[PDB]
DNA sequence: GGCCGTACGCT
DNA sequence: GAGCGTAC
DNA sequence: GGCCGTACGCTT
DNA sequence: GAGCGTAC
């Protein structure tokens, strides 16, 4: 049976579970900015053709096919990732899009995974786009039966787009959402010069970017983040202060601070009233619709200070918050502190490399494509010696060699001829073949035209991403206030 | 549990029993927080008509609804302690959905007859389909049939209490025979 | 608008009722199946889940089960499959479990996330021939698949596993049965269509439980074979034997059907704490997964343990009843048959569904044929086939030529111009000959057993004869007296 | 609760600690009755080297392993009432069924040190396939990893307590830190 | 269908 | 009369 | 991962 | 604080 040390058993058993949790669960990648779970379920997604164009799928089946295929953990780890991934309070750019009960910021779950449908968002294409082009490195799964991505191509910044939480071991992090149009902008600024400041590129990306929207006070804190990888931000909610008649006013609370359950924050106020550790608050009320939006109202005692009120409210609840920057992300699939730049560095080089390997695919596939139709050309224009051959052999074997050396075809070029189909010995055929030769003749001296220049490549970049800023890019939706 | 309204006037309010907990998640979004409470159901209730009343009175779900119409039950009724002047059946639009029904209008046509009568009982419409409550959005649940906009309630009324009688007793009875008949006189395969 | 308590309550009521009856509660007299197990089979199918094929994950199988079939709570149909997997429960089991499965200790299943599955070999034979055109599909509830009605159910499962279902207005059940003797009297039946029950009783002697144990008496089963309503009385197998020292025990082997041991247990040791049965000092289950199921009543010395014995019989469930009351659908309808009218339903079935059989296969070898025959035309004549489509611009016009110029039909003359020039090789050109010799004599034998009512039945009676030989076992439950 | 050993001697029962409720049902239908005594556990338990006694005092999983071992806890721990000879850990061959392994040693290395050295404590060897114990069938369970004949058992051994005095505290303790920096220096990527 | 334990880091 | 098995 | 509600009929 | 979000 033999025996064990409870010190070597401590140190391996407890530095498989850490590795494990750093690289593979807990932190995002810094190139397509998705933990595991979140990289498995969206190209589960895709390998199921759950594309916006086609019709929802019952959650059941997404998670069940995630489950079985790529994931194998526990059904409520994935469904609820996918739930996150699904909420406009969430995720800055969403990637997924839901049908059924999916929440509230009110902290209500979405309900289970049986009444729910869902598939992909059209910004989640992009985080998919070209993954079929060799673009990126496939690995196996987990039982040796099927193959998963070790990353996407990810055709925007999604790590600062969307951000991350995660909780590993011995470190976590936490990385706030950002404006996609800003966020393109600063990776435009960044190619065009390898050497600019964090200072420089502020001037594109003015700070994280709220789904909750709200405000933030002062850039320093933003400053400090962005220069080193951590540092405190300031979250505020939008609160407003009017007349209700009568000469007395209420608080209007309208933006709550991100990743603060609006229901929570709510009782916490009613505590502090019971509790009588604030005053001049006569009513508090919910008024939030899914046509008003949120709107929590605070009705203040008449003649009392309101502003007052509110500073208080700001000290004492989760009215205002802090966002704990600490940006830690997988890069070279170790865990490194980085800061804004070298965020955006290692996202623009992933997209060098997705654009290079695109490319660098399509000239293969045209330059065998090609090689086919030449072929088929000499077939077409040899056609009744052609057909004698085939006739005269017993085997494909035989037909084959014959083909090769009569007219000189490749291995691959005789296969092509044997597996033509009657049907493209008509006139019409023949002329398209001409055409399909030509137009790949031309794609052929495009593409090797952009692996043959460094910059005309990453002008390619530059122009795909501008593609996306149009498309996707929105309006910032957090103020940041000095 | 009951997520209740803002307005304590019975007059201008409404409740709504819903089949099942996704959709009284749904439900408690989409709907008007001022005027709309909503009372979820778990499943199949108590079948009042073949239960002691010691079970009847001591059973969850049954009890609950005491509580939220407030008004008391048999001998007890007071038309008047109502908290809603709408009391809005909302099940499914399938088999299911139409069985939590006949369970409910059983124990009202038994405890709080009173409360038909008065016309305080309605019966909605959601969109008629696959769909289930629970599998709608919460916008889609308020725009067809929480929304007194574009809602096609059915008020409950009782022209006959003799006939009525003998309904609830064939349909809900404990005797198996009388319902077994009615179905062989009336099924169409 | 406004409505009547009393029209909607009837109205309700009847559309539950009717539902739960025909499509819920109550097993088709064909296949022996509700809906959920249809599905659940059917979904195995489609899924490819075969017995050589390696097990899924059950939560894949009940999500594509409830996603594209059977609308209704994930534990409706994961319980159900589990029971098909249980061989305390059916017995001819259906579903291949891998993983915790439960006991008779009425002990659940794992969670589905932990259990996986694939279909037996016996159903294989309930959905052998569900692609011949042997059985209506319909369309499922989002319209968005098609489903079986019914499933071609090569033997006669409704007898053979057994059913029970508690429906509104009704309820059945159904025992299970020995599949030998069940094969056995429906070729009896196939020879014989005014056959007695008493003279199909030579061949189904009474039920056959899973869990077989004893029948006392043949009088219940009679009632039940021929009204289709009756009582049998299920005893356990109990033996006294010394345990040494003049001791003696009880020895329980076998269990009634449908009794939960664990329970049954419970219930002695509660009869025997609270003083209300005489002569007990210990209860062990001493069953293993190795030894069978063994539970242990030692009785204090110089009791009696054959009276012991006979009130544990009166007292526990280790004698119990099965009420049978034999109600399946007939024609989409409830119906209350007796065995011959099981046996009748399930042999017309089996008819309709190798004469469909038959007459699908027929039509697609005619189909096949005559391609073969518009390519043994090409290839005779191919210089003038390469002429007629070489000197057409479009493939429309070479359809055209080739149709007037060789009087071909128009899926011939497509057939062609879809044959790639490999097909002209030697070898290539003679599979197509070998193929259309070989397809020839096969549409004779079709056509056949066509032609004879006779020799489509000596067909059906082989088609069982082969599966009892490969499927059928011996009794479990022994039918005393 | 656990489901004990027929046998009453202490001598020749063992009792296996096992992960997840799905993984104990199916052992429990597989084990040998007689001398296998079965106490899942549901999940991750409490990290006692960062818990005050309190908190561990009141922990359902860590009390559980209290009263089965019955053999009091720091102190008042007295190997003569000890139920089993052998104490087993019963996990997955995953990282997460590693994680919980060392969860079980901080506790026994806290708290009933004693009993390690006794050596009444193992890690079994479940089948290091892609499945976990809670999909394996009750055969599958009894042959490969509890069957006394065709098993094989790592016997814990401790043999310097200053070494593991500094290890418990360094990966198991409050302090991140040096957790931290035990991963940046043993880690390879 | 919901209700509930734990680890892990950070503020 | 009690717990069988599909439903919410 | 388990715990628990309810309807529904039944052995002449 | 206790709760952010992947795990059992
Ligand atoms: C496997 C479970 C069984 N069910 C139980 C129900 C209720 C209870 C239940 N209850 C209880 O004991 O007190 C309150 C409630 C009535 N304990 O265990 C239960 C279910 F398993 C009703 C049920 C539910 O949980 N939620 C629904 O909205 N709809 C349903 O049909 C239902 C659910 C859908 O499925
Ligand atoms: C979504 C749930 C969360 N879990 C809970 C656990 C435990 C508890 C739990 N409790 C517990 O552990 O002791 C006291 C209290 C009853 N309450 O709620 C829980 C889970 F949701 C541990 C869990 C389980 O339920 N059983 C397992 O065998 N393994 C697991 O990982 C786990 C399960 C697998 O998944
Ligand atoms: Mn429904
Ligand atoms: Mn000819
Ligand atoms: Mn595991
Ligand atoms: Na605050």
């Amino acid at each position: 049976i033999n025996e064990r040390n409870i010190t070597s058993e401590m140190r391996e058993s407890f530095l498989d579970y850490a590795m494990s949790v750093i690289v593979a669960r807990a932190l995002p990648d810094v190139r397509d900015g998705l933990k595991p779970v979140h990289r498995r379920i969206l190209y589960g997604l895709n390998e199921q053709g759950m594309t916006p164009d086609k019709s929802y799928k019952k959650s059941a089946r997404i998670v069940g096919d995630v489950m079985g295929k790529y994931h194998p953990h526990g059904d409520s780890s994935i469904y609820e990732a996918m739930v996150r991934m699904a909420q406009d309070f969430s995720y800055r750019y969403p990637l997924v899009d839901g049908q059924g009960n999916f929440g509230s910021m009110d902290g209500d779950g979405a309900a289970a995974m049986r009444y729910t449908e869902a598939r992909m968002t059209k910004i989640t294409l992009e985080l998919l786009r070209d993954i079929n082009k060799d673009t990126i490195d496939f690995i196996d799964n987990y039982d040796g039966n099927e193959r998963e991505p070790s990353v996407l191509p990810a055709r925007f910044p999604n790590l600062l787009a969307n951000g991350a939480s995660g909780i590993a071991v011995g470190m976590a992090t936490n990385i706030p959402p950002h404006n996609l149009t800003e966020l393109i902008n600063g990776v435009l600024s960044l190619s065009k010069n390898p050497d600019i400041s964090i200072a420089e590129l502020m001037e594109d990306i003015e700070g994280p970017d709220f789904p909750t929207a709200g405000l933030i006070l002062g850039k320093s804190g933003i400053r400090r983040a962005y220069e080193t990888g951590r540092g405190s931000i300031q979250m505020r909610s939008r609160a407003v202060i009017e007349e209700r008649g009568g000469g007395r006013q209420r608080i209007v609370v309208t933006e709550i601070p991100f990743q603060v359950n609006k229901a929570r924050m709510i009782e916490k106020i009613a505590e502090l009233v019971r509790d009588k550790k604030i005053d001049g608050i006569t009513d508090l009320r919910d008024e939030t619709s899914l046509r008003t939006g949120v709107r929590v109202v605070i009705d203040v005692r008449k003649d009392a200070n309101a502003s007052v009120i509110l500073n208080n409210l700001y000290k004492q609840t989760p009215l205002q918050t802090s966002f704990g920057v600490n940006m830690i992300a997988l890069v070279n699939g170790r865990p490194k502190l980085i800061n804004l730049k070298e965020a955006l560095v290692h996202y623009l080089e992933h997209q060098k490399t997705v654009v290079r390997r695109r490319t660098q695919y399509n000239l293969r596939k045209a330059k065998d494509r090609a090689h086919i139709l030449e072929g088929l050309r000499i077939a077409l224009d040899h056609i009744d010696e052609i057909i004698s051959t085939i006739r005269e052999s017993d085997t494909d074997k035989v037909a084959m060699e014959s083909l090769q050396q009569r007219f000189k075809l490749s291995e691959k070029q005789a296969q092509a001829i044997l597996d033509m189909r009657l049907r493209r010995l008509t006139g019409l055929e023949r002329d398209k073949i001409e055409a399909e030769y030509n137009e790949l003749l031309n794609y052929i001296s495009e593409l090797e035209t952009i692996l043959a220049d460094e910059e005309v490549l990453l002008q390619l970049v530059r122009d795909e991403l501008t593609e996306i800023r149009d498309r996707f890019g929105d309006d910032r939706r957090t103020e940041i206030q000095l | 549990k009951l997520a209740d309204c803002s307005s304590k006037s019975p007059e201008e309010c409404e409740i709504f029993l819903v089949e099942g907990d996704s959709a009284g998640g749904s439900t408690k979004s989409g709907r008007d927080s001022r005027t709309q409470a909503i009372l979820p159901l778990r499943g199949k209730i108590l079948n009042v008509e073949k239960a002691r009343l010691d079970r009847i009175l001591n059973n969850n779900e049954i009890r609950q609804m005491i509580t939220a119409f407030g008004t008391g039950i048999g001998g007890d009724f007071d038309l008047a302690k109502a908290r809603y002047h709408k009391i809005v059946i909302m099940t499914d639009a399938d088999v299911d959905g139409a069985h939590i029904r006949t369970l409910l209008l059983t124990f009202f046509y038994r405890f709080m007859r009173p409360l038909i009568e008065a016309g305080y009982v309605y019966i909605a419409q959601p969109p008629t389909g696959y769909k289930g409550l629970g599998e709608m959005n919460a916008d889609q649940l308020w725009e067809t049939t929480m929304n007194p906009e574009h809602r096609a309630l059915l008020q409950v009324k009782l022209e006959d209490a003799i006939e009525a009688d003998q309904t609830f007793e064939m349909l809900m009875g404990d005797v198996v025979e009388n319902r077994r008949q009615f179905i062989e006189d009336n099924a169409v395969y």
